[PDB]
Formats: C-alpha cells, structure tokens, sequence
RNA sequence: GGAAGUGUGUUUCAAAGAAAAAAAA
C-alpha cells in the first residue's frame, strides 16, 4: 500500500517541500503502537466512508492585487530583515499545534 | 570460393513451407559458412543479397536481420529491399493485434531496430513507430519492457533527446522505488547507458543505481566487463566520481603487483590477454568444426560482443575479495547515516578505463593516475598486444599516449604505429565508427604536434555520408596536420562543406580552415561562406578585452 | 582560463578536504538530514504524535 | 463554518494556504470515487 | 564629383581592391573566424570610422572619412556625411566578407545616421559601446580651452 | 598577449595598423 509520499512526492516539484504531520517513533514503542491501531481504523473508515465528506468547492481568487500588495508590506514591516515566506516548517510558533 | 553460394539451396519461387523451410536452411548455411562483410568480401555479399516483391516470414525475416547485423552488411540496396518485403508482414501483423484488441509486433519492431542500430544503419519508419509506441502505450509495459523500449529508443540515432528524456522521467517516476531497491548490474547499466545516451537529468536515481553498483563491487560480484562499462558510462555521464575510479586504479595496480611478483619466481600465471586470445582461438576452431583477419572480425563481430570490453561471456566476476588493503570504495547503512549525522582486466580494457580518467580529469588532480599509467606503457609497449585489440581500444591508447605525452617516460613510436596499422585495417574493413575514427586520428596529431594514409583518405572518401560535420571537419583538419598536401583529396570536399553550410558549428569551421591553411589550397567562396556563418554564430555573444565573457546568448 | 591572466602552483586544500571528508561520510552516502537545520528541527519539537 | 481567530497574519496566510490544499485533495478524492464507482457499475 | 577621395583614386596602382592591406603568414586578409569591430569617432566637422579585426590584435583593416566618401567642407557637418560614411563602411564590410560587427565610439553625436546605415545595408550589429572615457580627476586640471565669444 | 573552441592543461594569429568609390565572381 504505497502512501502519498511514495506515490507522488518523488517528483521534482511535489518533492521539493514535504511538511511533517506527526513525530516519528521507533518501531516498538507506544506512540508507534497506536499510531499503527489508527491507520488500521482510519483506512477501514476509509472503505467505509461516505459521499458528502468528500464534497469540494471551486477555487475563487483568495485575495485582490492590491490587497495582496497590502499584505505584501506589513509582512515586510513585520519583518523588515528577513523575506516574507509562508514558514510551514515553524508553523507550530504562529499556529499552535493542536489546531493545525 | 562462391562455391558455396552457387550450391546452396537458394533456386525455389513459391510459398510453400518446403520453401520456407529451404529458405531458413539456406540462411543457416550462409551464417555458418559466409564471411564478414569487409572490403574482402564485398561482391558476395553484394550477390547474395540481390538474389534473396519476396514472400517472407516473421522467423526468416529475424533470422536475416540478425546475419546482416552480424555480418556487418551495410550496404543500402539489402536493407532496402529487406524493408520492402517486410512491410506487408509487418502490417498484416499490426492490423491483426489492432483487431484481436477491439510474435508479437513490438517486439519485431525492436528486433529489426536494434539490429539497424547494431549495423549504424538508420530506419526512420522503425523509429518513428517506436516512439509513437512509447508514447502511446509506456504505463503499460512492465519495468523490463519498458526499460528495454528506452534503452532501444535512446540508442537510436534520430530520437529526439527532449523527448526521450521525458519518457525516461516518466518512467523513474513509475519505477524510482523497485529498480532503487533490487536490480541486477546489467538492468542497472542498461539504465545508466540509456540515460546517458541521451544526457537525461536523473541525479537522484543515477546516484542510487550507483551506489547499488558500487556495493555489488566492494561486495566483488562484478566482472571486469561491468567495471569497464561502469567506467564508459560514468564518463558518458560526466560523473566525476574519486572513490571509483581510486579503487579501479589500485585494482590495476595490484594485480600488475601480483603479476610481477609471480613472474619473478618459478610458478606465474597465464596473462588474460593470452587466455582471451586463447578463447578466441577456440571460437574459432569451434566456427571451423561447424563449417586477412577475418577470424577476429567474426570474434569482434559475434552478438554478445561489445566493443571497448572483448566478449561479455569470457569475463566473470572479479572476486569475493581482490583488494586486500580496505578498497576504497547499502540503504540501511544510508538511513542510519541520515538518521545519526556523525576475473582480471585486458590491456584494452586497461585503456579505455584510462582515457575515461582522462576525460574526467583525474590525470591532473589525482595521486593515483601516474602509477596505473606507467603501469599502461609497460604492458603496451610490449609486442604481440597491440596487433589483439578492437577499433576502440586502439582508440583509447591513441588518446592515453598523446594526453600523457610528457609523462611517458620511452618513446613508443613502434608501438604507436602498430596500433595506426591496426586500426588502419578496422577502418578499412568498416568495423571503425567514425565516433572512434576521428578521436583516433585527433589524439595521433596531437601526440605528434609537440600507403597506410592513402588507405585513410580513401576511406574518407568513400564514407562520406556516415557522420557529422564534426567528425569531416575534425578528419580534414587531421590529415593535413599530419601530411598530407593533395589538392585533389582536399579540394573533393569543397562542394560538399558549400552544401552542407548549415551545419557547420565554429568548432566545424575552425577544423575546416586549419585544414585547408595547412594545405596550403584556395577557396575563396568557401572562406566568405564560412566565414559569414562564423558571424552570424558569435553573433549572439558579447565580450569585452580584459573583461572575459559577460553575456551568452 | 588563460596561463597569462590565472593562478598557478596553489594547493588544492578544498579538495583535499572533500577527499578526506568521504572517510567520515562516504560519497555513496545522504546529501542531507531527515531534519535539514534549524527550521526542519524546529518543525520537529514543534508538531505533535498522535 | 467556524473558523479560529489568530493573532498574527502569518496564521492566516497558512491557514489558507492548508485550506486549498485541502480543496484540492477532495476535489482528486471525489473524483477518485465517481472513477471507482463507474468502474464497479460497468464490472456488474 | 567622384564619389571617392580623389588622390588615392588618382594613385591607385592597377585598382586591384585592398591591393595595399598587409595580410597573414597564410596570405589571407580575414580569416574565416575572425570577429570585426567599427570604431567610430564623431565630432562637429568629420566622422572618422575604423574597420578592426579583433582576432589580429584588433589591428585597422580599412577606414573611411567625409573625405574618402567625397564629401568636402561645411558638407561635412550635416547628418547626409555621416550616412554616406556609415554606408561606404557596410558595402566594404560586405565586399570582404565582414556581416556581423561590434560597435564602439566616444561622443554618441553623429552615430544614429551610420547605424541605420549600417542596419540599411546589412552590416548586423552584435553589441554597442558607448565609452566617453570621462575625467575621473577634476575638471580643470589641465585647463581647457577659452570658451567662445568671451 | 588579441580572438575563439571544448576529448581537456585546446587551437589560431601575433611585438603597431590603416593608401578611391561602386560592383562582378
């Protein structure tokens, strides 16, 4: 059963930036133990799953140029020595992990 | 002879399988019996293909590509007709498949395509149709097929390299994970051959199938054929890999170690070139028993040859353990890294390893490249094992002796004009590419810088539409650099360079002047020409004095 | 490069350094981490296991 | 329907940026299904 | 009314062209790699452009003036002189075999008529230079000239 | 040293040049 990261993420520009969900732990431990009981029942809940869950809604122009520009020049003031880039990698500092 | 042409059983029009079956008795008879098709054996050859529009079958259609591959016959007029008798099986068989869906005609396809590739000769509707099945169908085949399908299709001459590197990515991205894990040396130096053949952009795979290739030669599974092959196709790839070509040098260096000290006492051992020679000799008594140097043509030109390494079948895995100092050169050894962050090689095979160090440099920043070529000279220099080598082989010295001009410390200049005779002989009976005509002939100018000619010339003269301007040019300017002055030889080639204008590069423009100002011979429509299209290639490159180079294209 | 404008007779002390530095990391080894420096390392202490 | 309240615009910018991603992912899903169950119509 | 500079049309030994241009050991003017640069220096009165192979360390092949082009006194100062240069310098550009020049000049007055003659006639222009070679030490440490009318 | 090339650490020219215009080939 190859994963998302098997399948797809071996290309040059999926591949680039691959976040990290979840701590990995070492075979035979109890993180590693009940992580691999929910995979079990997340992908039996997978089979069975219904239709509505998987609704999606189109894609709509997020923001407006100049509002981009807006925001483009007080993350530059936030941060007037460093570039202004979505830190994925320290997002647990801005976003707190338990609403990821 | 033609005595044998005259007798066999080639006298029978009709479809019937008697026919049929005289027919593939006939073409077993003419593998077993004919010669290879050489400057010696031209009319028979010639004849025999005229007489064989015709009714064929799929296993006879095989079974004449594959003498022909063989045999090395060239000629335009066979593979004409081939193709001409083979289009409606070919079609038959195609509308046939098409409506079982709505042999197998792929796989004829690719035969009759590796065979053109394997006589150089190009067959643009095989080809095309190749690549519209590549396109088509590539999810579809397995690892193997398609592996196989790539290699063929990057082999070819005309396909397009975009392209094919494109179908090569698409198949890595398929298959990165299988083939990284467990594949055997040769479907690995397969890959890394069709890769390089076409300069496709893999460097995480290439550097995987590397890795996996150079456990399998710590672990000492891997024969001198592959480590040869390993070496053409890293320097293929520009892949200046140090630990490699470090552990092949002292490989080199301890078995002449081992020779010397045996050869000192009572008890040595048989050289390999005397045991390849042997081999050789033995195949071709067998041939004898079955039935000038033809008898090595033939060994050359048997199926599982290949040019810069003898015959894959003699050689075997080098040794479970060879070296016995740590040789200088496993995923679980990988991740835990990641994790924690602290059986003997020829004299040919010597030389091609050794011009590839020298294309990737080795001879300047090394400390393991003067020894091995020292090491070269001995065993080089030496009579007997110049006369036993291939075209490319000779190549390889060539280039070995004229790059290490300086560092030689004798001067073999009869050793050097063995080889030219050698390879004057290959060239004339057309088993030289003109690839390895024209870096042979480069490298001897250039060791000399600081009749067996005529037989070159007119070569050149005949094989005039076999290669690029590169390789004309590059020969023009070789010749006359080592003397030649004939107006008539150099002045044949105006009007082909006049129509061939496009395709001059300046490196082609370049050739070409050296050539004719070494000539001393007048042209002054080829020189506006030439250089006109000299300005309008730097046209699109600007540079200032004292300033180097500022903007390319 | 030319002879008359280029520097001749240095050490090549950065190459020897790589040659000496596959002994500790081979060349057939990891270009990278699994965490690739402090901003993958902050990422490490900063998500949750399940 | 609910959404969190951050105190900087990084939080958005990220939240965003996860919620087209999310987009996308069920948008493939849903199709990965029509896909499956037209496949299993077509088979019986 | 020539056309030409009258003495060295008058003393033209046999009129054999570039008879008086010194060339290579291999008896050749241009080789066919060799890459060509027009210098152009501009003024009120005269333009002066220089033809110059690169590769023969960038030495003068040929020149031409208002008067080699036949163009004589207050004539000179107008832009027809410096298209007649630019022109004269193309077609013997072309005569050669010399497509394709760098351009380069000091005072840019005067250089707008010979690059469209040189675009005109076909004498393609692969990079322009423009190198005034300004004082980089004051400007009266040699003092210059009185200026006119006091 | 000038100008370039890429089987290379390669080649070529070379210690001032320039003596109608416009064409043919």
């Amino acid at each position: 059963s190859p994963s998302f990261e098997q399948q797809f993420l071996n290309d040059k520009l999926l591949g680039q930036n691959t976040l990290q969900f979840t701590k990995v732990s070492e075979k035979g431990t109890a993180d590693a133990l009940f992580a691999e009981c929910l995979e079990s029942i997340r992908h039996r809940r997978f089979k069975l799953d219904p239709d509505v869950d998987n609704r999606s809604s189109e894609a709509v122009e997020k923001l407006t140029q100049e509002e981009r520009a807006i925001a483009e020049k007080i993350f530059q003031r936030v941060d007037p020595e460093r570039k202004i880039a979505p830190r994925l990698e320290s997002r647990g500092c801005y976003i707190d992990p338990l609403w990821d | 002879p033609l005595q044998a042409l005259a007798a066999l059983p080639v006298w029978q029009q009709g479809t019937s399988p008697r026919s049929l079956e005289l027919r593939s008795v006939s073409v077993r008879l003419a593998h077993a019996f004919m010669p290879p098709f050489s400057t010696e054996t031209e009319e028979l050859w010639c004849a025999y293909t005229r007489r064989l529009p015709v009714q064929l079958s799929v296993d006879l259609g095989l079974q004449i590509a594959r003498l022909f591959a063989s045999r090395n016959v060239v000629l335009a007029e066979a593979w004409k007709g081939l193709f001409a008798s083979m289009d409606p099986l070919l079609r038959e068989l195609r509308q046939r498949e098409e409506r079982e869906s709505a042999e197998r005609f792929p796989d004829v396809v690719l035969k009759l395509c590796e065979a053109a590739n394997r006589v150089r000769h190009e067959w643009t509707w095989g080809t095309e149709e190749l690549m519209l099945y590549a396109r088509r169908q590539l999810p579809a085949l397995e690892a193997p097929e398609a592996a196989r399908l790539l290699h063929a299709l990057a082999s070819s001459p005309s396909t397009s390299e975009s392209v094919v590197a494109r179908l090569a990515e698409a198949f890595v991205f398929l298959w990165e994970r299988d083939l990284s894990g467990a594949v055997e040396p040769a479907a690995g130096l397969q890959l890394l051959e069709t890769l390089a053949r076409k300069r496709a952009t893999e460097r995480d795979f290439i550097r995987d199938i590397s890795r996996r290739m150079h456990c399998y030669l710590h672990l000492g599974l891997l024969t001198p054929f592959e480590k040869t092959r390993l070496a053409v196709v890293y320097r293929q790839l520009e892949f200046r890999h140090f630990t490699f070509f470090r552990h092949l040098a002292e490989e080199l260096l301890q078995q002449n170690a081992k020779r010397q000290r045996l050869l000192a006492l009572g008890r040595s051992e048989p050289s390999a070139d005397a045991l390849q020679a042997a081999r050789q000799h033995q195949r071709r008594q067998r041939l004898s028993r079955l039935q000038t140097g033809e008898w090595r043509w033939q060994e050359y030109l048997r199926p599982g040859y290949v040019m810069g390494l003898g015959l894959e079948k003699d050689f075997s895995p080098s040794g479970v353990i060879l070296q016995e100092e740590i040789l200088p050169l496993v995923a679980e050894l990988r991740r835990g890294l990641r994790g924690s962050l602290p059986k003997a090689f020829t004299l040919g095979q010597t030389a091609v390893i050794l011009d590839s160090m020298l294309f990737l440099g080795f001879h300047h920043q090394s400390r393991f490249f003067g020894p091995v070529a020292d090491v070269l000279l001995q065993r080089a220099t030496e009579r007997g094992a110049v006369e036993t080598l291939d075209p490319q082989q000779c190549t390889s010295l060539m280039v070995f002796f004229a790059e290490t001009r300086r560092q030689l410390s004798e001067d073999p200049d009869d050793c050097i004009r063995r080889l030219t005779e050698r390879f004057v002989d290959a060239l004339v009976c057309e088993v030289a590419s003109p690839a390895q005509c024209l870096l042979f002939f480069k490298s001897l100018v250039k060791w000399s810088a600081t009749p067996l000619l005529l037989a070159v010339c007119k070569q050149l003269c005949k094989r005039v539409h076999n290669f690029s301007m590169k390789e004309l040019t590059g020969m023009l300017r070789a010749i006359a650099y080592v003397d030649f002055r004939e107006p008539a030889f150099f002045t044949v080639f105006v009007n082909y360079l006049k129509e061939r204008l496009g395709e001059m590069q300046e490196e082609d423009i370049a050739n070409v002047t050296q050539a004719f100002n070494k000539a001393k011979i007048e042209e002054p429509h080829l020189f506006s020409l030439m250089g006109k299209r000299y300005q309008h290639l730097q046209a699109n490159v600007m540079a200032v004095k004292r300033r180097g180079v500022l903007v390319r294209r | 490069k030319s002879i008359k404008k280029k520097i001749t007779g240095t050490d090549n002390v950065f190459r020897h350094i790589m040659e000496e530095s596959f002994a500790v990391l081979p060349e057939d080894g990891p270009e990278f981490e699994e965490d690739g420096g402090v901003s993958a390392k902050q990422q490490k202490s900063q998500i949750l296991s399940e | 329907d609910v959404q969190p309240l951050f105190t900087s615009g990084q939080a958005y910018w990220q939240f965003e940026i996860a919620k087209s991603q999310a987009n996308h992912l069920l948008r493939i899903r849903s199709v990965l299904r029509r896909m499956k169950a037209q496949a299993e119509a077509a088979a019986q | 009314t020539l056309g030409g500079h009258p003495r060295r049309f008058k003393l033209m030994g046999g009129r054999p062209e570039f008879h008086h241009v010194d060339r290579n050991k291999n008896g050749h003017i241009i080789e066919p790699t060799d890459k060509f640069q027009v210098v152009i220096t501009t003024s009120k009165n005269n333009v002066h452009a220089q033809v110059v192979n690169k590769s023969r360390a960038y030495r003068t092949i040929f020149g031409s003036f208002a008067g080699n082009v036949g163009i004589r006194k207050q004539a000179q100062q107008g832009t027809q002189c410096a298209y007649r240069i630019g022109q004269n310098i193309a077609r013997k550009c072309r005569r050669l075999g010399i497509s394709q020049v760098e351009i380069k000049f000091r005072r840019i007055m005067r250089v707008n008529q010979l690059l469209q003659a040189f675009t005109a006639h076909g004498l393609g222009v692969t990079a322009i230079a423009h190198e005034p070679r300004l004082p980089k030490c004051g400007q009266n440490a040699t003092k210059p000239r009185k200026r006119r009318r006091v």
